[PDB]
C-alpha cells in the first residue's frame, strides 16, 4: 500500500512507516545524521536530522519520523539550513580541537557536515569541557573528550554485539558514555565501534597515528579467516598495509567485520 | 568491433597483461556519506612497489598505478575498456537494501526489540 | 456571560481540604463529599465520563494545557490484547510550584478516584501515581488512602461495586526534574534513566511497558470526580471561554503572604495577589517582572501585570504562558538578572544531555548568564544569547529546551536595558 | 500531622499490605525481553 | 562534583559486603509484584533506593546485588544510579541537609540559612562534619517553593526557616532529638500566614451540587 509523499515537490511513492530519512534517500537526498544507523536502531540524539515540511509549524526528525500522506519534505528550506547550522553549532562548541592529532581526521562526519551544513565561525566564547578518558580494551584507543554522545556504540553494542557494558552515566553536559566500572569491552564484532563512531572518541590502537585518510589507496578484497568470506577493503599507502575496514555486502556482512579479520 | 589501441601509443604489455576493474567504489564505512557512491570507476591491476635504496620511497614501474577513472554507467565503462583493448572485470553495483525502521519498536511490550537504555 | 472573573466561593472549591485542618483520610473526604455515588458514575459509561470532561472544557493543569478531554479520549479505543495504564504526574518539578504537593498531602482520596475515574473512562486496568522522590511523607499519606480505599473495596476488585478491576500503584521518583516530562516520566517507572522519549510514537499509542498510557497531572486527575459528580457545565460556568475552569495558584516570592489558593480561571493578576497572597512588599509599586506560570513561562513587567488575566489564552498574548500556574513575584530590589541566570542553571543541572541542543546550549545560557549577572560581557552578547535560545527552542526533542529558552527570551525582551547597564558599569569597573 | 512520623520502610511496607489487594500482573508471555 | 565514573577504593570495590535483610527481601518482592510479568526491570529505581536506605549510601555491590535479583545487566543499575541526584554513590552523613537554592527559594532569602548552617556546623557546603553527622548539600526545587526558605533532611521537611530556626533544628539533631517537619513559623501548611482567605467555611458535604442525571 504504498502512499505518495513530496521531497521538495518531487513525488516518490513509499511504504507506509517509512522515515523522512529515507524517503529523502529515495529521492537521492542525504539528510545529515550523526546519530543514525540504518543497521542500529533509531536514537533520535544527534538532532541534524531536523527537516521542515511544508505547513508544518515545527521542524522533525527525518530518522523518527513516520512520513504521512501528502507531506512535502523541503530539505533545503531555511529553516531546515537554521536548524542545521544550530545543531552543528552546539556540537562543536564543547567538541576539542583535536583534529591535527585525531586519528579521524580526513574522514571525519563532523568535519564534513560542518563543512558542507553548518557555519564557518563560531560564537562560543567560553571554556569547552573536558572528560576523563576511560579503558575499553587493548583494540579501541579511546579519547572521551571528542565523543559527541551520538549513542551508536552504546545501541551497537547492546543489539549487534550483545554485551550490555557501554552506557551513558550522568546527566546533562557532564553526561559520559563508557563503562561505569574498569570493565573491558570484549567481543568478536568489538573493533566495529571504531568504524561505527562518527567523531575520533573511540579510534583504532594499532592503526593509531600510522596514516591519514587521502594518503591510503583503497582495494577491495575479501578475508580468509574465516569461512563467512565478509568483504574487506584493505588499505595500502607507499606499498605497505595500514588497516583494513569492512566493505558492505547484505548477504554476507553487512558492514561488520570480526576483530581477527580488523 | 571499435579498437584504438594503435592509436593510443600505450605499449603493448600494459594493453595485453594489464586486468581493468570496473567498479562502483564502496563507501569508506569509516563515514556515513554516499555521496562517492554514485560514479562508475575504472582501476587497474596493482603491480609491485619497491622501496628506493636512497630514501625509502616507494618506486614503482607501473605507469598506469594512479590512473583512475570515472563512468556514468557500467556500459560506457565497459565500451571505454574494450575500445582501449583491455581486459576488464566488473563488479556488480552494490545498492543498500530498504530496511524497515520504527521508534516505536523500541518499547516493544512483548517483542525483544525493547531497548535497555 | 460574566466579563469579570476573580471571586470564588467556597462551595464552588473543589479542593474543600486544600490547607489539610480537615481530616484527609477516607472518613473526612467521604465527608467532605468525596467518594460519593462513584458507582452510578462509573456505570454511565466511558463515553459520559469523557464527554463531561469535553462539556468541562478541562485544560490539562501540568502546564501545556491541552484540552483535557480529547487528551484522554484519544485512548478510548477498543484494546489490541495489551492492557491500558493512566499515569498520575506527581514529580512537581517546576520552581515555584507547589499544588500537587498540598493535594496529595491533605486531598489525596481526591487523587484516588479521580484515578478510578479516569481508568474507567480510558479503559485502564491500573493507574500508577509517581511521585517525586522527595515528597516522602506526601508518598506515605497518598498509600495509607490507597489503603484505606483498598480495605473499603472503593478500589481494586469489583472496585465501587462497578465491576470495573482497577488498582493504583504508587512509584516513588528518584530525585530528576526531567521525569516530570510524560515520556520521561514512562521510561523512569519503565526502570531506565528518566530521558524523554520521542513523540511521533504518542503515549496513547505506545506508552510505559509498551502499553497505551495517558499522563495526567494530579490536579487534571483530582477534579474529573468533582467535574463529574457536579456536572460538566457547573466547571464550565467559572472562567473564560476555552479557560473554564478553577485553577489552583502558588504565589511565592516577594510577597507578604506566600500561599496557594483555589480561584476562577482568568483572575486577575493584580487581585489574586493582592486578594490572597497579601500583596506585594512594598506596595503594588515595587512590583517588577512577576513569574506567571512557573520557571517555564516567561517573565512579565509590572506593566502588563497590572491589567494581565491568570488564563491560558490571555496570558499568551502576554507572550507568557499560564503554565502550573505557579506566580513568582519580584520586588524593585531584585536582580532579576540573577534569579534568570539561577533558573538557567536550575534548567542546565536538570538537563537529561540525550539531545545535542538542549545539552550544549543550556550550558551555553547559563555560562553566558552568569556572565552577564557579573558584567562581564559587550553588548551584542544580547543578540547572540537570544539566537541561542532561538536555536535551541523548537528543535529539543524534550520541552525543557523550550522551558530553557523562554526565561531567557522574556528576560532579555523586557529587560535589555538593564542587562547592558550592568555591562557599561562592568566595563566602567575595570577601565 | 500523621506525616511526622513516618519510618524508612513505611512506604514499601505499605506496598507489602497492599500486595494482596492487588489485582492479577498481565504478562507479555516472555519471562524478559532478553529471553 | 561527584564524578561519574568508578574508581575502584577498598571501602568501595566489588568485593564491598552488602545483601539485603530478609525483610527487604519481601518488600523487594511486593515491589517487583507492582509491575507486570517480563518487565521487572521496572524495580530498579524503588529496589535502588531500598538498598540505599539499608546503607545509607550505594556502593557498587550494592548495584551489583540489585542487577543480579532482577536479573538486569549491571550497566542499566550503573545507569540508573547515576543519572539520578536522590542516589548516594559515596557515604554520606547521619542527616543529609539539603538546601533549596532556586530562584522561589532565592527570593526568600535562602542563603542566609545556608551560611547559618555552614556556620554552625563548620563545614562548606558539599562536605561532611567531622564528626560524619551532618552532610550540607544544596538541591534545586524541592516541591515547596511557597513555604520558603525550605531544608530537607533525610526524609523530612522543614520549611518556613530562618536562621535561629535552622540552627535550632540543627542543635536538636546533634542532640539527638527528632524535630518535627513542618513550617517553623506560625502557619501549618501553603495557607495564607494572616489568616485563611478560602475555604472558611465548613465543607458542604456529600451530595451537594451532584448532576440529577446519575
Ligand atoms: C521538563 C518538564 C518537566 C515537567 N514537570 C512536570 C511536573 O513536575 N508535574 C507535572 O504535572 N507535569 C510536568 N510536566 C508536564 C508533563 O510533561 C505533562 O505535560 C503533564 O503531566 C500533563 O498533565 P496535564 O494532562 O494536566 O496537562 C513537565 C514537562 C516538562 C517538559
Ligand atoms: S573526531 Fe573531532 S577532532 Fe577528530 S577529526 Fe573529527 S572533528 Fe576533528
Ligand atoms: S563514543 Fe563515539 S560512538 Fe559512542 S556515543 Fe560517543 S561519539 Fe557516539
Ligand atoms: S530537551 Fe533536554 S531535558 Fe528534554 S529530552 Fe532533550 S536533552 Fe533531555
Ligand atoms: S541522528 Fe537523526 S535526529 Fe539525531
Ligand atoms: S523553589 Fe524551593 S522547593 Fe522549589
Amino acid at each position: 500500500n504504498l502512499i505518495e509523499v513530496f521531497v521538495d515537490g518531487q513525488s516518490v511513492m513509499v511504504e507506509p512507516g517509512t522515515t523522512v530519512l529515507q524517503a529523502c534517500e529515495k529521492v537521492g537526498m542525504q539528510i545529515p545524521r550523526f546519530c543514525y544507523h540504518e543497521r542500529l536502531s533509531v536514537a533520535g540524539n544527534c538532532r541534524m536530522c531536523l527537516v521542515e515540511i511544508e505547513k508544518a509549524p515545527k521542524v522533525v526528525a527525518a530518522c523518527a519520523m513516520p512520513v504521512m500522506k501528502g507531506w512535502n519534505i523541503l530539505t533545503n528550506s531555511e529553516k531546515s539550513k537554521k536548524a542545521r547550522e544550530g545543531v552543528m553549532e552546539f556540537l562543536l562548541a564543547n567538541h576539542p580541537l583535536d583534529c591535527p592529532i585525531c586519528d579521524q581526521g580526513g574522514e571525519c562526519d563532523l568535519q564534513d557536515q560542518s563543512m558542507m551544513f553548518g557555519s564557518d565561525r563560531s560564537r562560543f566564547l567560553e571554556g569547552k569541557r573536558a572528560v576523563e578518558d576511560k579503558n575499553i580494551g587493548p583494540l579501541v584507543k579511546t579519547i572521551m573528550t571528542r565523543c559527541i554522545q551520538c549513542t551508536r556504540c552504546i545501541r551497537f553494542a547492546s543489539e549487534i554485539a550483545g554485551v550490555d557494558d557501554l552506557g551513558t552515566t550522568g546527566r546533562g553536559n557532564d553526561m559520559q558514555v563508557g563503562t561505569y566500572i574498569e570493565k573491558m569491552f570484549m567481543s568478536e564484532l568489538s573493533g566495529n565501534i571504531i568504524d561505527i563512531c562518527p567523531v575520533g572518541a573511540l579510534t583504532s590502537k594499532p592503526y593509531a597515528f600510522t596514516a591519514r585518510p587521502w594518503e591510503t589507496r583503497k582495494t577491495e578484497s575479501i578475508d580468509v579467516m574465516d569461512a563467512v568470506g565478509s568483504n574487506i577493503v584493505v588499505s595500502t599507502r607507499t606499498g605497505e598495509v595500514m588497516r583494513i575496514l569492512p566493505r558492505m555486502h547484505e548477504d554476507i556482512n553487512e558492514e561488520w567485520i570480526s576483530d581477527k579479520t580488523r | 568491433k571499435l579498437d584504438i589501441t594503435t592509436l593510443t601509443g600505450v605499449p603493448e604489455e600494459h594493453i595485453k597483461t594489464r586486468k581493468v576493474r570496473i567498479f562502483v567504489p564502496a563507501r569508506n564505512n569509516m563515514q556515513s556519506g554516499v555521496n562517492n557512491t554514485k560514479k562508475w570507476k575504472m582501476e587497474f591491476d596493482t603491480r609491485e612497489r619497491w622501496e628506493n635504496p636512497l630514501m625509502g620511497w616507494s618506486s614503482t614501474a607501473d605507469p598506469l598505478s594512479n590512473l583512475v577513472l570515472t563512468f556514468s554507467t557500467k556500459e560506457d565503462a565497459v565500451a571505454f575498456a574494450e575500445k582501449n583493448g583491455w581486459s576488464f572485470d566488473v563488479e556488480e553495483r552494490k545498492v543498500p537494501k530498504p530496511k524497515s525502521k520504527s521508534y516505536g519498536a523500541n518499547f516493544s511490550w512483548n517483542k525483544r526489540t525493547r531497548v535497555s537504555t | 456571560k460574566k466579563t469579570s472573573f476573580g471571586s470564588l466561593k467556597d462551595e464552588d472549591r473543589i479542593f474543600t481540604n486544600l490547607y489539610g485542618r480537615h481530616d484527609w483520610r477516607l472518613k473526612g473526604a467521604q465527608s467532605r463529599g468525596d467518594w460519593y455515588k462513584t458507582k452510578e458514575i462509573l456505570l454511565k459509561g466511558p463515553d459520559w465520563i469523557l464527554g463531561e470532561v469535553k462539556t468541562s472544557g478541562l485544560r490539562g493543569r501540568g502546564g501545556a494545557g491541552f484540552p483535557t478531554g480529547l487528551k484522554w479520549s484519544f485512548m478510548n479505543k477498543p484494546s489490541d490484547g495489551r492492557p491500558k495504564y493512566l499515569v498520575v504526574n506527581a514529580d512537581e518539578g517546576e520552581p515555584g510550584t507547589c499544588k500537587d504537593r498540598e493535594i496529595i498531602r491533605h486531598d489525596p482520596h481526591k487523587l484516588v478516584e479521580g484515578c478510578l475515574v479516569g481508568g474507567r473512562a480510558m479503559g485502564a486496568r491500573a493507574a500508577y501515581i509517581y511521585i517525586r522522590g522527595e515528597f516522602y511523607n506526601e508518598a506515605s499519606n497518598l498509600q495509607v488512602a490507597i489503603r484505606e480505599a483498598y480495605e473499603a473495596g472503593l478500589i481494586g476488585k469489583n472496585a465501587c461495586g462497578s465491576g470495573y478491576d482497577f488498582d493504583v500503584f504508587v512509584v516513588r521518583g528518584a530525585g530528576a526534574y526531567i521525569c516530570g516530562e510524560e515520556t520521561a516520566l514512562i521510561e523512569s517507572i519503565e526502570g531506565k534513566q528518566g530521558k524523554p522519549r520521542l513523540k511521533p510514537p504518542f503515549p496513547a499509542d505506545v506508552g510505559v511497558f509498551g502499553c497505551p498510557t495517558t499522563v495526567a497531572n494530579v490536579e487534571t486527575v483530582a477534579v474529573s470526580p468533582t467535574i463529574c459528580r457536579r456536572g460538566g457545565a457547573w466547571f464550565a460556568s467559572f472562567g473564560r471561554e476555552r479557560n473554564s475552569g478553577t485553577k489552583l495558584f502558588n504565589i511565592s516570592g516577594h510577597v507578604n503572604h506566600p500561599c496557594t489558593v483555589e480561584e476562577e480561571m482568568s483572575v486577575p493578576l493584580k487581585e489574586l495577589i493582592e486578594k490572597h497572597a497579601g500583596g506585594v512588599i512594598g506596595g503594588w509599586d515595587n512590583l517588577l517582572a512577576v513569574i506567571p506560570g512557573g520557571s517555564s513561562t516567561p517573565l512579565i513587567p509590572k506593566s502588563v501585570c497590572e491589567t494581565v488575566l491568570m488564563d491560558f489564552d490571555a496570558l499568551v498574548q502576554a507572550q507568557t504562558g499560564l503554565g502550573t500556574a505557579a506566580v513568582i513575584v519580584m520586588d524593585r530590589s531584585t536582580d532579576i538578572v540573577k534569579a534568570i541566570a539561577r533558573l538557567i542553571e536550575f534548567y542546565k543541572h536538570e538537563s537529561c544531555g540525550q539531545c545535542t541542543p538542549c545539552r550544549e546550549g543550556v550550558d551555553w545560557m547559563n555560562k553566558v548568564m552568569a556572565r552577564f549577572v557579573k558584567g562581564d560581557a559587550r553588548p551584542a552578547e544580547i543578540d547572540s544569547l537570544w539566537e541561542i535560545s532561538k536555536q535551541i527552542e523548537g528543535h529539543t526533542i524534550c520541552a525543557l529546551g523550550d522551558g530553557a529558552a523562554w526565561p531567557v527570551q522574556g528576560l532579555i525582551r523586557h529587560f535589555r536595558p538593564e542587562l547592558e547597564e550592568r555591562m557599561q558599569q562592568f566595563a566602567l569597573q575595570h577601565q | 500531622l500523621q506525616h511526622h512520623e513516618y519510618s524508612t520502610y513505611t512506604f514499601l511496607d505499605l506496598n507489602v499490605e497492599l500486595s494482596k489487594f492487588r489485582m492479577p500482573q498481565p504478562s507479555s508471555g516472555r519471562q524478559s525481553p532478553r529471553h | 562534583g561527584a564524578l561519574f565514573v568508578h574508581r575502584d577504593t577498598p571501602e568501595n570495590n566489588p568485593d564491598t559486603p552488602f545483601d539485603f535483610t530478609p525483610e527487604n527481601y519481601k518488600r523487594i518482592e511486593a515491589i517487583v509484584k507492582n509491575y507486570p510479568e517480563g518487565h521487572k526491570a521496572a524495580a530498579v529505581l524503588p529496589v535502588l533506593d531500598l538498598a540505599q536506605r539499608q546503607n545509607g549510601w550505594l556502593p557498587i555491590s550494592a548495584m551489583n546485588k540489585v542487577a543480579e535479583i532482577l536479573q538486569v545487566p549491571p550497566m542499566r543499575v550503573y545507569e540508573v544510579a547515576t543519572f539520578y541526584t536522590m542516589y548516594n554513590r559515596k557515604p554520606v552523613g547521619k542527616y543529609h541537609i539539603q538546601v533549596c537554592t532556586t530562584t522561589p527559594c532565592m527570593l526568600r532569602n535562602s542563603d542566609s540559612i545556608l551560611e547559618a548552617i555552614q556556620k554552625k556546623l563548620g563545614i562548606k557546603v558539599g562536605e561532611t562534619t567531622p564528626d560524619k553527622l551532618f552532610t550540607l548539600i544544596e538541591v534545586e526545587c524541592l516541591g515547596a517553593c511557597v513555604n520558603a526558605p525550605m531544608v530537607q533532611i533525610n526524609d523530612n521537611y522543614y520549611e518556613d526557616l530562618t536562621p535561629k530556626d535552622i540552627e535550632e533544628i540543627i542543635d536538636e539533631l546533634k542532640a539527638g532529638k527528632i524535630p518535627k517537619p513542618g513550617p517553623r513559623s506560625g502557619r501549618f501548611s501553603c495557607e495564607p500566614a494572616g489568616g485563611l482567605t478560602s475555604l472558611t467555611e465548613p465543607p458542604k458535604g456529600p451530595g451537594f451540587g451532584v448532576q440529577a442525571g446519575l
